[PDB]
């Protein structure tokens, strides 16, 4: 709170850059958690036309 | 029939104060009633647009299209009463604001054809305009750098609002 | 040809309508147009306003000196709102300096002064003029009525309720339709600054403690193209504020200004003004 | 010691009930980072596609124009909220 | 010709005017437009079905999404406010969840205290104490 | 194509199929018997069938008013 | 409906509501009440006597014409309506709470 | 339809509700005529609810034209400026009175669709979401993986 517009803004749309380690874990699960992450359904301001999605590393 | 384009010559503007920017004159020609496809003359028109009349009239010389020849006749009345008329200092500082071909009135015709059977040819005819606008001709539109295009795209980045929410 | 005059008249009636839309007329005052009667607009105004104006201090408010040069220029072939609209604008600031010191009694005389001026300024004033309608009231040697002039006559009014309902009255009007103008405003909207860092430093000076130290409490792909940068101001190990941004620079400086919110009260989730 | 969510994040809930049990009240000032938790401040068109895509980890489709159409649909005066 | 149709200009352009913004001919013939004005509406009729229908879709999403945030799953945050007897629908939970992040979490605290309290009545069913918060208020 | 039952749906029927088991449980102890009833709501049935035949048989065309009749004139009501 | 409101906010609801213009009402049915450091939560209702949410009838006007057209293909079926449904503006003044806990 | 017409935000004209109320609408005007069945109930509503009206209304200056016209109109002039015309052909008194006291009753600000059914300047409290509110924070600031 208390930040100028845009500020606020760009904080609040920011793209999150998240990490997965893949060893021994199936890909199904990994690739649900990414999906996730990546339409940005994760997010409680999520919407299709937003852009939302975030970064996912899967090493 | 419309002859609007020859009326928007005699449009008088009210004496600019001094302390005023130089109105360029803008000069009104047409040629009516063309021996030539409106689809073959826009060729020549989008050509010339935006050029130079010296430029134009130069690549007009040069074009094998019957087109060229008029419309090169048509540049030159152009400047002719540019200079004469329409109080114009420089015969080479205009540049073509506009320049269009329109439909004219066309003729229908029979085309025979081999069973007893017949086409409806039309003698095409089409009309040519032109503006010429006194000054240097307006620089061209410099492609879009790969920073506008960033600066564009982090705009609309910007504009993101919560949607469908308080 | 087809008989009949309706289907005529309404073709006539949307040719009439498509040439206006294409070639609107200049504007003109509404005075000009018909069905306009000027004490009966002016009495309504007053009621609109649920204010108990003097008829003969609100036409000397309507009426500005530009007006009155042009009427004897045009006789050749009154009192103006002068003293009204300086009563009118000292009143104003006073009274608008005294609502936000009470509402915000940190805030520094330099924000309370720039707020003042915010709310008295030529494009909210003119705004609140516009849709109050002292536009049409106004009385002026051309139009649309230029801005100054309609802060003029704005301030006007305002003297002209002084003389008539009292201080009180006055006070609520400003209150009605002059602080209701930064609701949903930020501090720094209202008010520019420059430096907002240095400004802070200095108010922290003042309140005697030591410059706060800029860290950066959350980041978010420094290296790409769209960063996202968190800066904390530390006083004594002490978050006071932090601000996000897109560099690092930028961070600080909305932290700094996240931070002089704070301190002056001005906070997005303050009290809100009382009614 | 029980705590209904962790209470590192986002600020310090605590539920309660009213004496009449009627109400619910929830006490939840915000926590602030620790000072030990930051960090000190550091002191042709198919190219130029090809460098906006990887600058901005998009497609090539957006960066292509479009055409009069669009341009002159799209709403220049576009309504704006709060 | 004794009765002859004078209005048709406006019979036509009380369509044409809905078509305009459509591509091709369809915004300028009306033998074209109507057909696509008429489906255009009836699209209009059917889509505020539709709207009802994406906006809890999307409420739910959002909540979704704040819950997990607390590790909290909507199925558990719903039906544990429900149990708690907050009424509050999921358009103003998506709202808070989106502007007010400390009271969606302290509202995730008492559902997930709810659905713990839930669990320890039924593991020691009958002699436990109803929870604390899962005494129900009676009206009468 | 095949279709097949899944536990939703079993457990669908089988709700509704508990809610028929009290259905019969809650119709299996009338209140009173046959000879009981008999009867007990004759004169209730024979004043609401009255009161039908009452509304059938008053069936008339509406009556007709010199007021409405003059009121027209009024369409033509200038100032003088 | 639940309305997430604040001092200054404005509501649409989507009836007349028999006031005048101007008018000021209380709204009663307040589930929530929040703040920066705690929220009240009432089950389902808070009392009158903690929370007293104040608005006022600021408008009344009727909505945009909305279109309802049914139609099914290759029956002759084609039915359009304009229905505009009136609507109230209230503007929420003030949010009171009460030391009643 | 939506996508076929403009759209706006709910919103007032200069936060009417918040010091005072202020009715915007100020001008009405009448033009009725003397004769012609189109302006009977346009006379009825001049002879009986007009004055009613405008003591009910001291704020809206109200004008009555009487000239031959073939449809009486009534046109309202908000404070925003908005001008609204309206025909009374053919209305009872009735309806003319209702017409009328929604014009009164209604703000200047077009009449298309709004977009949302509310309207905050302050729509957070406690802090607008952002993807850092509710991420827990590490020991020196450290991103995973980081060797330091
Ligand atoms: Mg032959």
């Amino acid at each position: 709170s208390s930040f100028s517009r845009a500020p606020q803004q760009w904080a609040t749309f920011a793209r999150i850059w998240y990490l997965l380690d893949g060893k021994m874990q199936p890909p199904g699960k990994l690739a649900a958690m990414a999906s996730i992450r990546l339409q940005g359904l994760h997010k409680p301001v999520y919407h299709a036309l937003s852009d939302c999605g975030d970064h996912v590393v899967i090493m | 029939i419309s002859r609007k384009w020859e009326k928007k010559n005699k449009i008088v503007y009210p004496p600019q104060l001094p302390g005023e920017p130089r109105r360029p004159a803008e000069i009104y020609h047409c040629r009516r009633q063309i021996k030539y496809s409106k689809d073959k003359m826009w060729y020549l028109a989008k050509l010339i647009r935006g050029m130079s009349i010296d430029q134009a009239l130069a690549q007009l010389e040069f074009n094998d299209k019957k087109g060229a020849k008029i419309i090169k006749e048509v540049l030159l009345e152009a400047q002719d009463m540019a200079v004469r008329d329409h109080n114009v200092e420089f015969r080479s500082n205009l540049y073509i604001a506009e320049s269009t071909s329109g439909r004219g009135q066309c003729l229908k015709r029979i085309r025979y054809h081999g069973r007893g059977r017949f086409g409806i040819m039309e003698k095409v005819y089409c009309h040519y305009f032109v503006k010429l606008v006194e000054g240097p001709p307006p620089p061209p539109e410099p492609p879009k750098t790969a920073v506008a295009h960033a600066k564009e795209y982090i705009q609309q980045l910007r504009s993101r609002t919560i949607v469908h929410t308080l | 040809v087809k008989k009949g005059f309706r289907a005529a008249f309404r073709f006539q009636k949307e040719l009439e309508r498509q040439r206006l839309l294409r070639c609107p007329p200049p504007p003109v005052r509404r005075s000009e147009k018909p069905n306009w009667d000027y004490h009966a607009e002016i009495q309504a105004f007053g009621h609109r306003l649920q204010e108990n104006f003097s008829l003969d201090l609100l036409k000397t408010a309507f009426v500005n000196s530009c007006y009155i040069k042009s009427e004897e220029a045009k006789r050749q072939q009154l009192k103006s709102n002068q003293e009204l609209s300086e009563q009118g604008t000292s009143f104003s600031q006073t009274c608008l300096t005294q609502f936000l010191e009470d509402e915000y009694p940190d805030m520094p005389t330099e924000g309370i002064k720039n707020l003042v001026d915010f709310l008295t300024g030529e494009e909210v004033v003119c705004h609140v003029a516009r849709n109050l309608a002292v536009e049409q009231l106004t009385l002026s040697e051309e139009f649309p009525v230029p801005p100054a002039v309609l802060q003029q006559t704005f301030f006007a009014v305002i003297g002209a309720l002084l003389q008539s309902s009292g201080p009180e009255r006055t006070a609520l009007f400003i209150r009605d339709f002059l602080i209701t103008q930064m609701t949903g405003k930020e501090l720094f909207e209202m008010w520019k600054i420059i430096n907002p860092m240095g400004l802070l430093v200095e108010e922290l000076k003042k309140r005697n403690v030591s410059a706060p130290e800029s860290r950066l409490t959350r980041q978010s792909g420094g290296t790409t193209a769209l960063p996202l940068y968190f800066v904390g101001l530390y006083c004594d190990k002490k978050l006071i504020a932090e601000g996000p941004g897109e560099t690092v620079l930028v961070a600080e400086e909305e932290a700094a200004r996240v931070a002089l919110r704070k301190l002056y009260g001005f906070t997005e989730n303050r009290r809100p003004w009382n009614y | 010691t029980y705590s209904p969510l962790p209470d590192d994040y986002n600020c310090n809930v605590e539920l309660a009930l009213t004496s009449d049990g009627r109400t619910i009240v929830c006490y939840h000032p915000s926590v602030d980072i620790p000072y030990e938790h930051t960090k000190p401040i550091p002191r042709e068109e198919g190219p130029m596609i090809e460098q906006l895509s990887k600058m901005f980890f998009t497609t090539k489709h957006r960066w292509y124009p479009h055409g009069r159409y669009h341009r002159c649909r799209k709403n220049l005066n576009p309504p704006k909220d709060r | 010709l004794r009765n002859r149709v004078t209005d048709r200009y406006f019979r036509i352009q009380e369509v044409l005017k809905h078509a305009r913004h459509f591509r091709g001919r369809k915004n300028r013939c009306y033998r074209l437009a109507v057909r696509t004005v008429i489906r255009a509406f009836v699209k209009c009729t059917k889509a505020r079905y539709l709207k009802k229908k994406n906006m809890r879709t999307l409420w739910i999403n959002r909540i979704t999404a704040a819950s997990q945030e607390h590790g909290l799953k909507y199925p558990a945050l719903i039906g544990n406010l429900v149990k708690c007897q907050v009424e509050l629908n999921r358009k103003v939970l998506a709202d808070l969840a989106i502007y007010e992040p400390k009271t969606f979490k302290s509202l995730a605290a008492l559902a997930s205290r709810r659905r713990h309290e839930g669990f320890a009545a039924a593991l020691g069913d009958g002699k436990e104490p109803e929870g604390i918060f899962s005494r129900v208020v009676q009206y009468h | 194509r095949p279709r097949f039952v899944s536990l939703r749906a079993k457990q669908n029927m089988i709700r509704r199929l508990e809610i028929e088991a009290e259905n019969h449980y809650w119709l299996s102890m009338p209140y009173m018997t046959r000879e009981q009833e008999r009867g007990h709501a004759a004169v209730r049935r024979r004043e609401a069938f009255e009161a039908i035949k009452a509304a059938a048989t008053s069936k008339f065309p509406p009556h007709r008013f010199i007021a409405d009749q003059l009121d027209h004139l009024n369409v033509t009501k200038k100032w003088s | 409906r639940q309305w997430k409101v604040t001092s200054e906010d404005l509501i649409l609801i989507g009836n007349e509501l028999d006031l005048a213009c101007g008018e000021r009402i209380r709204l009663e049915k307040v589930l929530l009440v929040g703040a920066d450091n705690f929220t009240l939560l009432g089950k389902p209702l808070l009392g009158k006597d903690l929370v007293r949410v104040e608005a006022t009838v600021i408008e009344k006007t009727e909505s945009w014409p909305r279109i309802i057209m049914r139609f099914r293909k290759r029956k002759n079926f084609k039915k359009k309506r304009i229905v505009t449904t009136p609507q109230t503006v209230l503007r929420i003044n003030s949010i009171e709470i009460a030391p009643c806990l | 339809t939506a996508r076929g017409t403009p759209s706006r935000f709910l919103a007032s004209v200069l936060h009417n509700g918040l010091g005072r109320y202020v009715q915007q609408l100020q001008r009405l005007s009448f033009s009725v005529s003397r004769d012609g069945a189109s302006s009977r109930g346009a006379r009825e509503f001049v002879e009986r609810e007009v004055i009613d009206f405008a003591r009910r209304n001291p704020g809206v200056v109200i004008y009555v034209n009487s000239r031959p016209c073939c449809v009486p109109r009534v046109v309202a002039e908000y404070l925003n400026g908005a001008v609204r015309e309206e025909s009374i052909h053919c209305k009872s008194v009735e309806e003319i009175s209702t017409l009328v006291q929604k014009l009164a009753d209604q703000s200047g600000l077009d009449v298309i669709r709004i977009r949302k059914p509310f309207h905050t300047d302050n729509p957070s409290i406690q802090g607008q979401w952002h993807p850092f509110t509710n991420k827990p924070t590490t020991f020196r600031g450290l991103r995973p993986r980081e060797v330091q």
